[PDB]
RNA sequence: CCUAACACAUGCCUCCUACGGGAGGCAGUGGGUUGCACAAUGGGCGCAAGCCUGAUGCA
RNA sequence: GUGCCAGCAGCCGCGGUAAUACGGAGGGCGCGAGCGUUACCCGGAUUCACUGGGCGUAAA
RNA sequence: CACCGCCCGUCACGCCAUGGGAGCGGGCUCUACCCGAAGUCGCCGGGAGCCUACGGGCAGGCGCCGAGGGUAGGGCCCGUGACUGGGGCGAAGUCGUAAC
RNA sequence: GGCCGUAACUAUAACGGUCUCGGGUAAGUUCCGACUGAUACCGCCCAAGAGUUCAUAUCGACGGCGGUGUUUGGAUGGCUGUUCGCCAUCUGCUCCUAGUACGAGAGGACCGGAGUGG
């Protein structure tokens, strides 16, 4: 553009757009589990991807993924959502932290456990 | 007090204009003023209130212009035209407080609540 | 307390009524540490002494 | 041990009977009253390029 | 898995998803007219009151402004929404065979 | 213009072949947006069955006999012209008896009386 014109109309600065809207851009938002089904990957993935619809304390309602070897979430469990894509499940913007409120550790964990809410390991 | 007419709401949760689409006490009671049971039905209601629209409910009367007389004979005209909606079947005045002035038999008993509010008469 | 400028017992709409009529910061409670002190600095008042001071100095 | 299952996963990916990628164990690496996670900001990004970018066929 | 290949559209089913929108409700930003508290202010304050050193003061009265309320219309975007549209992918749905 | 087969759960079938829902309403069929007695009705007769058991508390198969004159015949409103229909919404209530009799509780009389209503 023409000095001139940059003057008269001037460049636009660029709105970032959310891809969480975990409302009050909050780090995390509990909600209350709807449905705890599973959910087929997608292009070239196969597997039986663990998902949770909630009900979010945001007034929100999405899917969030569920991660870890085994859950033990039901329906009106209480769980944190902590918002994280997820490639193969569309329509999964976020995780559920495992550890926190009714959604119990991962068992057996010895890897990065922190990654899956499960204690230290007593070992003798 | 007859079918349709129009009865204010003098206690609250869905304001103004109601309508009265029965009178009870019976096969033809034609009327029913002075603090009778009357069925309701709210037409316009606050934003607000836990009692939306056109919400079929029975009530009571608090002020009508017929008049209440007694005694003496001298009589107690308010024009206006008041309900006073109570939660209807497990019967009692659904609300807080009640506004402006009541009626003296409208202290009938079993009523009790709305008068020892909206402070008077 | 980054949320609820949400509602607040006690000490520093809700409540009472004799239905006529009335009353409504510090620490803590619910909902989504109720600590010590005038010693010091500063302030109010005082002729000063000193009194007040959940500022504040401390724990 | 399991056998495209159960699961891992930040990205590429790993698992369909020899899996250093799942689960445990032994051993090891790094930190240590901490360690790991999530969230957000800057960085890496000369990927808004003033420093310091470009437009024949890649976006222009 | 290479012409016994590939492949398109209608309609139908599957994992999934969703827009437009008359009105109805509510909010922001308001217009017009009616009612209008407290309070300051303005005028009266009189053989209508109280006080007076007769100068005046107070009570009281009226009035403007005025929070707010009322009836009609408009703005916000949030909600719902009979109405209507309907898209991405798909191994062995249906009718054809457009394309290569 | 017809008839037939057909894709991922069905349903539909692009393909191949072949000759009611929403709105307004408390409620909206409107509105707006997508003589005779066959027959009938009413009654009775028999009693296989059902009713845990037990035909007849309640009902009753297979069949049977009649009576009537009546069908087919020879309380305010919403909707509608409707009748009808669907939908909205003299005697009541209360108290005493007595929260007693009865009842596991839940609940709740009789008889008799008293007041106030449509």
């Amino acid at each position: 553009p023409t000095i001139n014109q940059l003057v008269r109309k001037g460049r636009e600065k660029v709105r970032k757009k959310s891809k969480v809207p975990a409302l009050k851009g909050a780090p995390f938002r509990r909600g209350v589990c709807t449905v705890v089904r599973t959910v087929t990957p997608k292009k070239p993935n196969s597997a039986l991807r663990k998902v949770a619809k909630v009900r979010l304390t945001s007034g929100y309602e999405v899917t969030a993924y569920i991660p870890g070897e085994g859950h033990n979430l039901q329906e009106h469990s209480v769980v944190l959502i902590r918002g994280g894509r997820v490639k193969d499940l569309p329509g999964v913007r976020y995780h559920i932290v495992r550890g926190v409120y009714d959604a119990a550790g991962v068992k057996d964990r010895k890897k990065s456990r922190s990654k899956y809410g499960t204690k230290k390991p007593k070992e003798a | 007090i007859q079918e349709q007419t129009m009865l204010n709401v003098a206690d609250n949760s869905g304001a103004r204009r109601v309508m009265c689409i029965k009178v009870l006490g019976g096969s033809h009671r034609r009327y029913a003023g002075v603090g009778d049971i009357i069925k309701i039905t709210i037409k316009e209601a606050i934003p607000r209130g836990k009692v939306k629209k056109g919400d079929v409910l029975k009530a009571v009367v608090v002020r009508t212009k017929k008049g209440v007389r007694r005694p003496d004979g001298s009589v107690i005209r308010f024009d206006g035209n008041a309900c006073v909606l109570l939660n209807n079947n497990s019967e009692q005045p659904i609300g807080t407080r009640i506004f402006g002035p009541v009626t003296r038999e409208l202290r009938s008993e079993k009523f009790m609540k709305i008068i020892s509010l909206a402070p008077e008469v």
